[PDB]
């Protein structure tokens, strides 16, 4: 029946919903505020789970529907999209990359291609960060080298306007 | 034609 | 100042009250100011009536006696401000008295049920649904009746049509093609116009003979005499001819329905039908619409007169039987009573629908309260009506003028039932009868023209809405001041004269004077005269009627004069024009701008919020002045009051002046001293040159006020919390986000600053690997928040004047859901005027400012006095309005004579009365000169050389005299100003009115660089901070397409707006400096490749050589 | 239009009207069956080479059809400038069966890619 | 590379729906609530259209461009962001066939 | 054809048949979807149908769905007109309403999409202005040639880069006048098309080059108000941007207006002193 | 060229006991003409407080 599958206890969790709203409109004059319906519903029914029920129980709309005076409006054209970098994110990449890349090549290519790559690369461990060379050499050079990056940084300031 | 006579007259 | 009215009619009644209409029918609509006991039955009493006896009989138990007694309603659940303070409707709660029976002992009455909240209308005739006032439109069709229309392709005769409205009920014609048939249709399929007459008993002798004895057509009647000769068993027979293979049997059943209850209409027994009838044709009527269920056997006083028509019809002349279907006697006027009674009656419908189901459901007796009655249907009913209605529209308070016409239009389009989109240009075009009924000049100059007016100054809708105009009975040569509103269709049988023929009182004067029997002008004898036009105001609507000489300006122009008032922007300073037509008072007076005096008295208290008067009744009242609110369309109302402290104040006597008001008179613009010459450009095809001056003093100048709105979401990521809190940069910008999250009241905001802050979350549901190593690098503990904060837009913002926040504990309000709570902020900013800034005269002429002159250099007077603006004379003699060269001249008079006039419409001031005016303002002007010490320049003297080698000035006379004679021409000599030269030639000057009109969210000069994007559709899309691309149609792609402009359309195809990789690879090229790269291809192509291919079809692009290619990038092979 | 004051030289209403001439009928086939309705210069082509570089003179008798502006495009060479106007839906059958290779020349077709 | 010369339409080979196709969307599973990820096989699948997310993987096994043009061992994954998601096909394959109506009910019926 | 007959149906891809979130919670999907889900659920259920043994009744009834189904998505309504459940009784858009449609694909495909580098605003005569340009509002230039100023910043001290080019303008108040300084210089030779509302020739796009001005007003030649119908009662004209050297090599050489003087219907003038300038040279 | 009003914070409000509106007034003060007597008075700060 529905575009989202619910499975068949939530149905009838729907009915008895429903058929409760129903009871419930029959003598107030009120729509049932949701807390009605957690009442007459029984044991463990409160307005937080109300309010998530009937909003699963509405149906979709058509992405496609005529909107306004149904001349010719579709509903569809009007939803930005979010994973599409719009022009200044793919700006931001290119220099972000490119100042980023130049910063990892002047140095040592230790601790600072650990945490880059340990970061930029798979996932997010200091100990497990680094090769051999234990946690000492790790903190070592990463506060040192990612304090001198900084530092210098500061001097030629490319990377402080915040490119984010 | 349409078809929920055409069926219902099918098995009927 | 003083003030002097030229034209002399005797103006014999006052104009009706202005929203009568819109008043009125919600009056009779619902008729709750008085008890049940009071005869109006119309409206909500009489749908309740219509609907209520529920007669519930046999199929299984029934007997079923649902019984109304009286209608109430009465205790308004808030007030006024306060539904719009917070939002919600103004309505009254009603609950009529309902008492169900029972075939066994007992008649159970439950009192009160309260379904259906009903709006209510303000004194001024405005609703207020939901956080807007808004107003219902008026509509237009063919009245339900019985007409003849010719035959739409065969020349031959003409056929029957019986009109029976609401949509369910048949709809009957009568054609004859006699080779062997006749035809009556119902719903579609064709029968004899006779089998009927018999069964209701019409025998083909007693027929045929007294009928159409005089008609020959008596022989189709009686001709298939083998069904003739059987009586109640036509009616059978009749039933066998409809078809779906029914019982033959069926008593008097079907016969019913097209008898007496609900198909043919259960409107007025004596009016809303039977008008159509005894008139148009037949006589009586024995029930409202054919009706009878006494005997079993019917009576029908319809069914024969209408053939007995159209043998008439055709034979000669009983009288000339042709109906002009837009006849206003034909056409019907829909008041907001009748459009509410109609969605009130429908969910009355929907209730009894319910109620039904019901008295089967109950298992006893105890069914009265909740068994039969849920407000769900009349709620969404009506509720649907005041919200959704494409009938109720936002409030045009642009100005009160405005929003009061927009209470006063009559409309076209609606229902969807009535004239919709197709049909037109017969209905379109001004109908002869549109006459004091509906103005000619008003409707819309677009599209939608001539679908949607409003009616005219003394139109007025009498019982069922048929546009009645007042025009004055001349019984002989003698002229009286009794008026008869009448019908569309009577005033056709009467010599009807026009106003402005001599009269001497009741004495017509001139023997050949002009009348116009029926939409023909015919010159008539003062014997012949039967009827007079009431007045020329009549004519028109109001909006029109403000126009000054009206008589001098092309029709055409002076619709845009008439819509330009409507656009009208209240001005901090208000002027009254220095030559009105008459109504300016009374727009103000019925529109509801200015606050009148009760009765008379003295003033106690003269506060700049509040007028405590005291009535010498000894009572004294405290009267608000709505200081500063927001009008729909964002334009200030203010109530400055006029009255100082303790006066005794006559009774309706202006103690505050409306938005618009200077002294109780309307207000817009203001008169300023014009050169009518041309400038450099500066004034080309329509362009206007204004003097500095204008805005040193504050004189076009207007304030604003934008409501910006902000919401604290429930995310299922974290609620949106609304703080102080804007989680990456700067204090700077926290400043006047003072209080903890909304901005301080008085602070002055400028684009982009925030308005309101708000914090959201930054993913969907997952945090971010690479911001990860960041917001470690420099401060790990980084509030992992978004800055979601509702900014200042673009374009403008001023200074905070009003707050308003609802947070969780909600006092009465209605919070949506997700809606954790909501933020508003109102704005208001001064708008002086400035050259994007579009002004225009009341007569038509219409422009944008184009530049700002320093009062160094602009034209200027031989006194000091320079002008404000300059209008160019070309756009005069094309546009055909002389109106504004001749207020220019009455205005240059009361300039120097310090003093208004009042030209009514066509009666008004005279060609020779304003030179007279002008002669006495040569005297202010050049005879304070003359004392003063000086007489005439070299200049003054040159100009009359090239002035009287034009034709100007009498050859030989005085320069003193020579400049009178000029000046009464209504120009004066003007210099340079740059120069100081003079201006070769004589130009005209004067005190002309001119508005400033309100600029649109349009206006807002648009500009998007990047923006979002469709989500299906890959093209650019704006909506609330970034403006949104525009359109590069068809007409403009052919424009490129003509010229050799190949890579500038390409562009405008792709990297512009669909391709995907191309507008990315676009931009960052642009930022490196790069030469833009050569397109890819657009997502429209592939969009549609796709489309093509989830069909059948395989559409490959190919090669050189007939070989694949690709257009899909990399993503189309498999795997 | 020169009874209303506008004065446009003819060369535009030729360019126009030349086009609802740019197809004829069959009456004496070779490579396709009689009736049907064709572009002129295509059977210009056809009687061309059929009679000058390939023996064999197989005149295609043909004969001048006049269509109207709205029909001349209705119905071309391109199935894409078709499917824009006409019945998307049929336009495209009948072009697909055929396996129909769009030669891009003329702007609307050439537009849509 | 090669500029595009020439657009053809033609018919779709039962063989080439399947060519242009990845998986078979064998069931009416939409997106389930809970996670609003794609249900099962069904009409929104990973295998069948493709991942969701820029560069990276489902899983994540391998989430730069370095090796921009191999898959994931454990999941199929191959990437350049979602587009792949909205220009790939899959097809249903039907029990026992049906026609078109575009070719069966156009005025001159084709087949007919 | 042998491929007319449908055994494998081709499911358009995802991402263009959209699930959504919307407000509240509410979601958003391509009508295509329930139509899909038709066709596979009845596809399912006849594979059961014929697995579980098989009534031949039944087996043709799921056939005859089946069918119809394969309609749907494909076009419908030239067999009866499918509905999503009571709410609409709205054609669900298929495939072929898609392509065609009210307003469907080839169609919205030649009547519009949105240009990138776009503006509209009110005009007004510009007296002095020559043929040659025409008054833009920087404060419109800006948003406009937004790009070309940023790296233009960068060649200059005005900012370290982009991004903070960026952020520099992010703000009214913000801007140094040294960037007014950087765009009119981005412009230099740089030119624009104009457009007027009914696009009805050639002459109805016409490039000038800018120069820049205050306020909120598009200062427009007087002497081509002629070829673009455009009075000044409040017409609004658009403003694009030639981004390609070549886009602007044609705009500027064989676009611009003060090029094309007559008119391509009549070997007439279109330049021609209209209105205000005749009335002065005549007297 | 500048007011202070010590209750009211921006310019389109309204003060009690006050029949004019604040932007009423400061258009009132453009109309003030005053006059002082050397270079030495570039800014002078007029001020004005009045009851009942
Ligand atoms: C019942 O609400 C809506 C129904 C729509 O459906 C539909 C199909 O049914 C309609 C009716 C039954 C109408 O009777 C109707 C009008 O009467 C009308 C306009 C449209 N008028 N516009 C056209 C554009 N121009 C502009 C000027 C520069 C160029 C563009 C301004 C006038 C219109 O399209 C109408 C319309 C429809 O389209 N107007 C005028 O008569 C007029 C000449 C001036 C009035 C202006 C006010 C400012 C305006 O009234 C405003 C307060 C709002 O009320 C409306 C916007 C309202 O919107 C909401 C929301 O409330 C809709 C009418
Ligand atoms: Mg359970
Ligand atoms: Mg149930
Ligand atoms: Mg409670
Ligand atoms: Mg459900
Ligand atoms: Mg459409
Ligand atoms: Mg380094
Ligand atoms: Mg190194
Ligand atoms: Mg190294
Ligand atoms: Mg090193
Ligand atoms: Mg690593
Ligand atoms: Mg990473
Ligand atoms: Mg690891
Ligand atoms: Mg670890
Ligand atoms: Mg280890
Ligand atoms: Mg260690
Ligand atoms: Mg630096
Ligand atoms: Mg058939
Ligand atoms: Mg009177
Ligand atoms: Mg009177
Ligand atoms: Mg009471
Ligand atoms: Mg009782
Ligand atoms: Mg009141
Ligand atoms: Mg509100
Ligand atoms: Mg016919
Ligand atoms: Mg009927
Ligand atoms: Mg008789
Ligand atoms: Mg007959
Ligand atoms: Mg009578
Ligand atoms: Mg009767
Ligand atoms: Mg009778
Ligand atoms: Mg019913
Ligand atoms: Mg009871
Ligand atoms: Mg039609
Ligand atoms: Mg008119
Ligand atoms: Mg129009
Ligand atoms: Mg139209
Ligand atoms: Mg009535
Ligand atoms: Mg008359
Ligand atoms: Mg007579
Ligand atoms: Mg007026
Ligand atoms: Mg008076
Ligand atoms: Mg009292
Ligand atoms: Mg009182
Ligand atoms: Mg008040
Ligand atoms: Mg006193
Ligand atoms: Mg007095
Ligand atoms: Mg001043
Ligand atoms: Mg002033
Ligand atoms: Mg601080
Ligand atoms: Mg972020
Ligand atoms: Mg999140
Ligand atoms: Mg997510
Ligand atoms: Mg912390
Ligand atoms: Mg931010
Ligand atoms: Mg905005
Ligand atoms: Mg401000
Ligand atoms: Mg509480
Ligand atoms: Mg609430
Ligand atoms: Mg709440
Ligand atoms: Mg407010
Ligand atoms: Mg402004
Ligand atoms: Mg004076
Ligand atoms: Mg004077
Ligand atoms: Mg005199
Ligand atoms: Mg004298
Ligand atoms: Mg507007
Ligand atoms: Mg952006
Ligand atoms: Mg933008
Ligand atoms: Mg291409
Ligand atoms: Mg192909
Ligand atoms: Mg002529
Ligand atoms: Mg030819
Ligand atoms: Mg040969
Ligand atoms: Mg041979
Ligand atoms: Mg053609
Ligand atoms: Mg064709
Ligand atoms: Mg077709
Ligand atoms: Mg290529
Ligand atoms: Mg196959
Ligand atoms: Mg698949
Ligand atoms: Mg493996
Ligand atoms: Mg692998
Ligand atoms: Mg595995
Ligand atoms: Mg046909
Ligand atoms: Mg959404
Ligand atoms: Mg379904
Ligand atoms: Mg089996
Ligand atoms: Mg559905
Ligand atoms: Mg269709
Ligand atoms: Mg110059
Ligand atoms: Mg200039
Ligand atoms: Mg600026
Ligand atoms: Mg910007
Ligand atoms: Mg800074
Ligand atoms: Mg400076
Ligand atoms: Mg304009
Ligand atoms: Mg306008
Ligand atoms: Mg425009
Ligand atoms: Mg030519
Ligand atoms: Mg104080
Ligand atoms: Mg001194
Ligand atoms: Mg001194
Ligand atoms: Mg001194
Ligand atoms: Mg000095
Ligand atoms: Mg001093
Ligand atoms: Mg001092
Ligand atoms: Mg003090
Ligand atoms: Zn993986």
């Amino acid at each position: 029946a529905r575009t989202i599958r619910i499975p068949v206890h939530m149905v009838e969790t729907i009915n008895k919903l429903s058929r409760t709203a129903r009871q419930l409109q029959q003598e107030l004059g009120r729509e049932p505020t949701y807390e009605e319906i957690a009442e007459a519903m029984g044991p463990g029914w409160d307005a937080k789970r109300v309010e998530e029920t009937l909003k699963i129980a509405q149906e979709p709309v058509s992405l496609e529907t005529p909107i306004g005076d149904e001349k010719d409006s579709f509903y569809g054209d009007f939803i930005p999209d979010e994973h599409l970098p719009s022009p200044v994110d793919a700006a931001t990449q290119s220099l972000l990359s490119e100042e980023l890349e130049k910063a990892l090549s002047k140095l040592s290519e230790r601790e600072a291609m650990v945490l880059k790559l340990r970061k930029g690369l798979i996932d997010g461990e200091e100990v497990g960060a680094f090769f051999g060379v234990t946690r000492e050499r790790i903190r070592q050079i990463e506060n040192k080298a990612l304090r001198k990056l900084k530092y210098h940084e500061s001097r030629t300031r490319k990377l402080r306007d915040f490119l984010d | 034609k349409i078809s929920t006579s055409d069926p219902v007259r099918q098995y009927l | 100042m003083e003030i002097k009215r030229f034209g002399r009619i005797r103006e014999v009644i006052p104009l009706p009250p202005l929203t009568e209409i819109q008043v009125e029918s919600y009056r009779r609509a619902l008729q709750a100011d008085v008890p049940p006991e009071k005869r109006e039955n119309v409206g909500i009493q009489a749908a309740f009536r219509e609907t209520f006896p529920i007669e519930e009989e046999d199929k299984g138990k029934g007997g079923l006696v649902l019984d109304f007694l009286e209608y109430r309603l009465g205790e308004p659940p808030f007030p006024q401000d306060e539904c719009r303070e917070k939002d919600l409707t103004y309505q009254a709660p009603l609950y009529a008295r309902l008492q169900l029976i029972h075939k066994d002992t007992g008649l159970i009455k439950e009192d009160e049920v309260f379904l259906g909240h009903i709006p209510l209308m303000t004194e001024d005739g405005s609703f207020i649904i939901n956080g807007a006032d808004r107003v219902i439109v008026s509509q237009i069709h063919r009245s339900p009746g019985v007409y003849f229309t010719p035959d739409p392709a065969r020349p031959g005769r003409y056929i029957a049509s019986i009109i029976p409205l609401p949509k369910r009920g048949p709809w009957i014609d009568l054609e004859v093609e006699p080779n062997g048939v006749v035809s009556m249709k119902v719903n579609k399929r064709k029968f004899p116009l006779v089998l009927l007459l018999r069964v209701l008993g019409y025998d083909q002798e007693t027929l045929a003979r007294e009928l159409g004895a005089y008609g020959e057509l008596v022989q189709g009647l009686m001709d298939e005499s083998v069904f003739a000769m059987r009586p109640e068993e036509a009616l059978i027979r009749l039933f066998t001819l409809l078809r779906p293979g029914d019982p033959p049997k069926r008593d008097k059943a079907v016969a019913y329905v097209y008898g007496l209850i609900a198909d043919p209409r259960r409107y007025d027994l004596g009016e809303a039908g039977r008008y159509k009838a005894e008139e148009k044709l037949g006589i009586r009527l024995s029930g409202r619409t054919l009706a009878r269920f006494e005997d079993g056997e019917f009576k029908d006083e319809v069914f024969l007169p209408t053939l007995r028509y159209l043998f008439a019809l055709t034979a000669g002349v009983p009288g000339h039987e042709v109906d002009d279907i837009d006849h206003l006697g034909n056409r019907r006027i829909r008041t907001v009573g009748e459009l509410m009674t109609d969605q009130f009656r429908v969910g009355l419908a929907r209730l009894a629908r319910g109620v039904r189901e019901r008295m089967l459901m109950g298992s006893e007796d105890s069914l009265t309260p909740a068994k039969l009655v849920n407000s769900r249907p009349l709620e969404a009913a009506i509720r649907e009506f005041f919200s959704r209605s494409q009938l109720s529209q936002f409030k045009d308070e642009t100005n009160p003028l405005s929003s009061l016409r927009h209470k006063r239009r009559i409309s076209a389009l609606g229902p969807g039932g009535l004239t919709r989109e197709r049909a037109g240009f017969d209905v379109r075009d001004v109908h002869r009868t549109h006459y004091g009924r509906i103005c000619p000049v008003e409707t819309p100059e677009g599209a939608n023209i001539g679908l949607i007016t409003s009616l005219a100054a003394y139109a007025r809708v009498d019982e069922l809405g048929f546009i009645r105009t007042p025009y004055r009975r001349v019984v002989g040569g003698v002229v009286t001041d009794e008026v008869v509103y009448m019908t569309a269709t009577e005033e056709d049988r009467y010599t009807i004269a026009q106003a402005n023929t001599p009269l001497e009182g009741n004495r017509i004067a001139a023997e050949r004077v002009v009348a116009r029997r029926k939409g023909e002008p015919v010159i008539v004898s003062p014997e012949e005269v039967e009827f007079m036009d009431v007045s020329p105001k009549q004519v028109f609507s109001v909006n029109t009627n403000l126009i000054p000489f009206l008589e001098h300006d092309d029709a055409n122009r002076a619709l845009m004069g008439s819509n330009m008032q409507t656009q009208a922007v209240p001005l901090i300073r208000a002027q009254a024009p220095v030559v009105m037509t008459g109504l300016e008072e009374r727009v103000v007076r019925d529109s509801l701008a200015a606050l009148y005096a009760e009765e008379d008295g003295e003033v106690a208290k003269v506060d700049g919020n509040r007028i405590v008067v005291r009535y010498e009744d000894g009572r004294l009242v405290e009267y608000p002045l709505r200081r500063f609110y927001r009008s729909n369309q964002g334009t200030a109302l203010d109530q400055r009051p006029r009255v100082v402290v303790g006066q005794r104040v006559r009774k309706g006597d202006l103690l505050a002046d409306g938005p618009a008001s200077e002294n109780g008179f309307l207000a817009l613009g203001q008169n300023v001293l014009v050169a009518i010459m041309p400038f450099d450009g500066y004034n080309f095809e329509d362009a206007i040159v204004i003097s500095e001056e204008l805005l040193k003093r504050d004189f076009y100048t207007s304030i604003h006020i934008e409501r910006y709105e902000i919401e604290a979401r429930d995310t299922k990521l974290g609620p949106e919390r609304i703080t102080r809190d804007i989680p990456h940069l700067s204090e700077a910008a926290l400043r006047d986000l003072d209080e903890e999250g909304v901005v301080r009241i008085g602070a002055e905001v400028k684009p982009g600053d925030i308005l309101v802050g708000r914090t959201s979350f930054k993913g969907e549901s997952e945090p971010t690997p690479e911001e990860r190593l960041l917001r470690s690098i420099f401060g790990e503990k980084a509030r992992d928040v978004k800055d979601t904060s509702l900014r200042v837009p673009p374009g403008e913002g001023g200074i905070v004047v009003r707050t308003v926040r609802l947070r969780r504990g909600d006092p009465g309000v209605e919070l949506k859901p997700g809606v954790r709570e909501v933020v508003r902020v109102y704005v208001a900013q001064k708008r002086k005027l400035q050259v994007g800034d579009k002004l225009a005269n009341r007569h038509g002429n219409k422009g944008v400012v184009a530049k700002i002159l320093p009062v160094e250099d602009m034209p200027h007077l031989p006194d000091g006095t320079p002008v404000d603006v300059i209008l160019n004379p070309l756009g005069v003699p094309s546009r055909m309005n002389l109106g504004q060269i001749l207020e220019t001249h009455l205005g240059l008079a009361g300039y120097f004579l310090g003093q208004r006039y009042i030209s009514p419409i066509f009666d008004g001031a005279k060609e020779p009365e304003i030179k007279e005016l002008l002669a006495q303002a040569f005297e202010v002007y050049f005879g304070k000169r003359k004392g003063e010490g000086f007489g005439v320049d070299k200049r003054e003297v040159e100009v009359l050389r090239r002035a009287e080698k034009l034709g100007l000035v009498t050859p030989g006379k005085t320069p003193e005299e020579q400049l009178k004679e000029l000046f009464l021409q209504g120009k004066v000599v003007l210099y340079d100003g740059r120069t100081g030269e003079p201006i070769e030639g004589p130009i005209v000057v004067g005190q002309m009115f001119i508005m400033k009109l309100y600029h649109m969210v349009e206006d807002k000069m648009h500009a998007r660089s990047t923006g979002p994007y469709s989500l299906i559709t890959q093209q650019p899309l704006g909506g609330k901070a970034q403006f949104g691309g525009q359109r590069f149609g068809e007409m403009e792609v052919w424009a490129l397409e003509a010229y050799g402009a190949a890579h500038t359309l390409q562009e405008m195809l792709t990297l512009k707006s669909d391709d995907i990789e191309g507008r990315n690879a676009a931009y960052e090229a642009i930022i490196k400096g790069e030469d833009v790269p050569e397109p890819s291809v657009p997502e429209s192509f592939r969009v549609l490749v796709k489309e093509l291919q989830a069909l059948a079809l395989d559409v490959q692009t190919l090669d050189e050589k007939d070989n694949p290619v690709d257009i899909f990038e990399g993503l189309a092979s498999k795997r | 239009y020169r009874a209303q004051g506008v004065k446009l030289h003819d060369k535009h209403i030729e360019i126009v009207v030349r086009q609802m001439m740019k197809y004829v009928e069959v009456t004496d086939p070779g490579d396709s069956r009689l009736l049907e309705g064709q572009v002129l210069e295509k059977w210009d082509v056809e009687a061309l080479n059929e009679r000058l570089i390939a023996e064999g003179k197989t005149p295609v008798a043909w004969k001048p059809l006049l269509m109207g502006v709205t029909k001349s495009a209705l119905s071309t060479k391109s199935w894409l400038s078709a499917a824009s106007f006409q019945n998307t839906t049929h336009v495209l059958t009948e072009a697909a069966i055929a396996g129909k290779k769009d030669e891009l020349i003329g702007l609307k077709e050439n537009v849509i890619l | 590379k090669k500029e595009v010369r020439k657009v053809r339409i033609a018919l779709a080979s039962p063989e080439k729906i399947r060519s242009w196709s990845y998986g078979e969307v064998e069931k009416p599973e939409t997106i389930n609530y809970r996670t609003l990820k794609p249900e099962r096989d069904g009409l929104f699948d990973e295998r069948i259209f493709g991942p969701i997310k820029d560069y990276e993987c489902a899983c994540g096994k391998y989430k730069r461009q370095r090796f921009e043009g191999k898959v994931c061992e454990r999941c199929g994954v191959e990437v350049t962001k979602s587009i792949v998601r909205r220009y790939r096909m899959g097809h249903i394959e039907l029990a026992t066939p049906a026609a078109h109506i575009w070719f069966v009910k156009d005025v001159p019926s084709k087949i007919g | 054809p042998e491929w007319m007959i449908l055994e494998a149906v081709p499911v358009l891809p995802p991402d263009l048949r959209p699930m959504v979130q919307v407000d509240g919670g509410r979601f958003a999907t391509s009508d295509l979807n329930d139509l899909y889900r038709r066709l596979i659920n009845r596809n399912n259920r006849l594979k059961k149908l014929l697995a579980q043994g098989a009534p031949e009744i039944i087996i043709r009834n799921e056939k005859r769905m089946l069918q119809e189904a394969v309609d749907a998505l494909l076009d419908n309504g030239r067999r009866g007109a499918p509905v999503t459940n009571p709410g609409s009784d709205r054609p669900l858009r298929s495939l072929t309403d898609i392509l065609s449609g009210k307003q469907g694909r080839f169609r919205q495909n030649l009547l519009g999409k949105r240009v990138d580098y776009s503006g509209r605003s009110v005009i007004v005569v510009g007296p002095q202005l020559k043929l040659h340009q025409c008054g833009l509002p920087k404060r419109m230039a800006l948003e406009l040639f937004k790009p070309f100023l940023l790296k233009k910043m960068e060649e200059k001290g005005i900012a370290p880069n982009v991004k903070a080019a960026r952020r520099m303008l992010e703000r009214q108040r913000d801007i140094k006048d040294e960037v007014w300084d950087a765009l009119e210089e981005v412009i230099h030779g740089k030119v624009v098309l104009l457009n007027r509302a009914p696009t009805l020739h050639r002459l109805g796009i016409q490039a000038f080059q800018p120069v820049l001005v205050e306020g909120q007003s598009i200062q427009l030649h007087p002497l081509v108000c002629e070829a673009f119908n455009a009075d000044f009662d409040g017409d609004q004209m658009a403003v694009h941007v030639p981004l390609s050297s070549f886009a602007q090599a044609e705009a500027r050489i064989q676009m611009l207006s003060a090029h094309n003087l007559l008119s391509p219907a009549s070997g007439e003038p279109l330049a021609k002193p209209s209105r205000d300038i005749i009335l002065g040279l005549y007297y | 060229t500048s007011v202070y009003i010590e209750d009211v914070l921006h310019e389109f409000s309204t003060i009690p006991g006050v029949k004019e509106d604040v932007v009423e007034i400061i258009l009132n003060l453009k109309e003030l003409v005053v006059r002082f007597l050397n270079p030495s008075l570039q800014t002078v700060t007029l001020l004005l407080k009045a009851e009942g």
